[PDB]
């Protein structure tokens, strides 16, 4: 059971800022992390798969990077809808595990 | 290999290079003319008019 | 184990990525699909030597 | 290309709970792994299990194995999450999720959600 | 969880006819054996035959072998009884029935019945 | 084909009486007997399966017993619901056959 730690637990940044979120793995995964947008009371929507490519319907402002244990999710310019919970999950091996989640505030 | 600049030569069950090394029991050549976009339709298990 | 990615220079003339006649990439994707038949479905092989 | 889940419902402890997810808008529905994810109130997502509708093969997380039973009715393109012995810990909102094939094991499609409170 | 059967049809002898019954309210319709049973007016029940909708496998009774033609379509979960050249004796109620698999071969569900009159 | 003979053809009894319909098989059929009840103009209802186990939704007063050739269907107390024809169906072997039937009457 690969363990994911997502830092920071909560982040507050002004609109238009660049925000970075770190997902750390207990053991190395070969670029098999996925990033999801969950708005309050909503279904998580896939942004990023393979930690590099982004899902259709996701603007280019959202981006991802990293490999191995360390992965990063970055927004260059924030938007009102952008602020919400973010999740990272490994799919390198089964018994898939999610991150705790990062709540984004203005 | 001298037929047209950019001929599409697609072999299923064989290799383009290996044809000279093989013996064939029964050979049939089927000739027709189609649109270019419909060329990909000429393949095993394809969908099109 | 062969991990060659160089273009196969089948012709005597050079094939440096030209991908023309007698010039082609060595590795081809399987393109597995569940719709394929059992013979074409993927099989995982472990050889214990 | 959507997954419609059963309506959110409230049940007392010890009752049998069944949640239905029907997939529409994509062909070859039986050939897509369909799974369930649990979100506790004020908690992160927890993957629970997946099923292959064609052959009914099931895979479970170690925590949720045995506790849940996930089944697939391939005839009506549906997946069912079945819980026995409902308890207070069995209070969360559940997502029906779809897997792409091959080596991509993220959840590309998510259902609207099914809250269950005990 | 019951079978819906078509309305009564009245035909003169020597005419082809097909009677349809579709189960509804139960899952995995194609994996349940669906049968026809004939009851002559003021007479005992006589089992006509059974069909497996999934693979269209039929096991007719010896009395009605070579005479009735029971078939099924799993797409609409509908079992058809095709009778050609209606004879005079062929004036009886036809019940669509469902019975489980395994050792339990008893007809747990019965259709309302069709008043085939010839 | 296994032949089911059901006795008696017609039985008349008052409400609240106890009746014992009998069904006999030409060949031994173990306990694979089903008891059905059909009201006039109505589809038959499954009552007993495995020759002793009542179908759900059926009054508990119905009971079944016996194995092999002999089978007994017993009703302790009769009611207008109980007044209908009763059939015995063997499902031990294919080419299933039904009994002639018993006309329970007031």
């Amino acid at each position: 059971d690969i363990q994911m730690t997502q830092s920071p637990s909560t982040l507050s940044a002004s609109v238009g800022d660049r925000v970075t979120i770190t997902c750390r793995a207990s053991q190395s995964i070969s670029s098999w992390l996925a990033w999801y947008q969950q708005k309050p009371g909503k279904a998580p929507k896939l942004l990023i798969y393979k930690a590099s490519s982004l899902e259709s319907g996701v603007p280019s402002r959202f981006s991802g990077s990293g490999s191995g244990t360390e992965f990063t999710l970055t927004i260059t310019s924030l938007q009102p809808d952008d602020f919400a919970t973010y999740y990272c999950q490994q799919y390198d091996s089964f018994s898939w595990t999610f991150g705790q989640g990062t709540k984004l505030e203005i | 290999y001298n037929l047209a600049p950019f001929f599409t030569f697609k072999c299923y069950g064989v290799s383009p290079t290996k044809l000279n090394d093989l013996c064939f029991t029964n050979v049939y050549a089927d000739s027709f003319v189609i649109r270019g976009d419909e060329v990909r339709q000429i393949a095993p298990g394809q969908t099109g008019n | 184990r062969d991990i060659s990615t160089e273009i196969y220079q089948a012709g005597n003339k050079p094939c440096n990525g030209v991908a023309g006649f007698n010039c082609y990439f060595p590795l081809r994707s399987y393109s597995f699909r569940p719709t394929y038949g059992v013979g074409h479905q993927p099989y995982r092989v472990v050889v214990l030597s | 290309v959507q997954l419609v889940q059963s309506g959110a419902e409230v049940k007392k402890p010890g009752e049998s709970l069944k949640i239905s997810c029907k997939g529409s808008g994509y062909s070859f529905t039986s050939y897509y792994w369909i799974g369930w994810v649990r979100q506790m109130p004020g908690k992160g997502l927890e993957w629970m299990g997946i099923v292959y509708p064609d052959d009914s093969d099931t895979r479970y997380s170690p925590s949720f194995q045995g506790q849940v039973t996930i089944s697939a009715d391939k005839s009506i393109s549906t997946a069912y999450l079945q819980w026995s012995s409902l308890k207070a810990s069995d209070t969360a909102m559940y997502y029906c999720v779809r897997h792409p094939g091959g080596g991509d094991w993220y959840f590309d499609l998510w259902g609207r959600g099914t809250l269950v409170t005990v």
